[PDB]
C-alpha cells in the first residue's frame, strides 16, 4: 500500500560444513 | 599410536573441505576483478 512489507533483507552467504567421504583404501 | 598412522596411511581423500569451496568448472576471476575494477571506475 503506502510502503512496502517490511524485512530484514540481507545477501547472506552459507557454508558447506567437512564432508567426510566414506575412505578409500 | 600404530593404529593412527596405520589407517591414516592406507585410506584416501578425495573429498576435501577446500576444493569444495573451488568450482568443478574454470571460473576465473579476471572477469570477475575487472568489474571490480569497473565498479571502481565508477568510484
Amino acid at each position: 500500500e503506502r510502503s512496502g512489507v517490511v524485512c530484514r533483507v540481507k545477501y547472506c552467504n552459507s557454508l558447506p560444513d567437512i564432508p567426510f567421504d566414506p575412505k578409500f583404501i | 599410536v600404530d593404529v593412527t598412522r596405520d589407517i591414516v596411511s592406507r585410506e584416501r581423500v578425495w573429498r576435501t573441505r577446500t576444493t569444495i569451496l573451488q568450482s568443478t568448472g574454470k571460473n576465473f576471476s579476471k572477469n570477475i576483478f575487472a568489474i571490480l575494477q569497473s565498479v571502481k571506475a565508477r568510484e
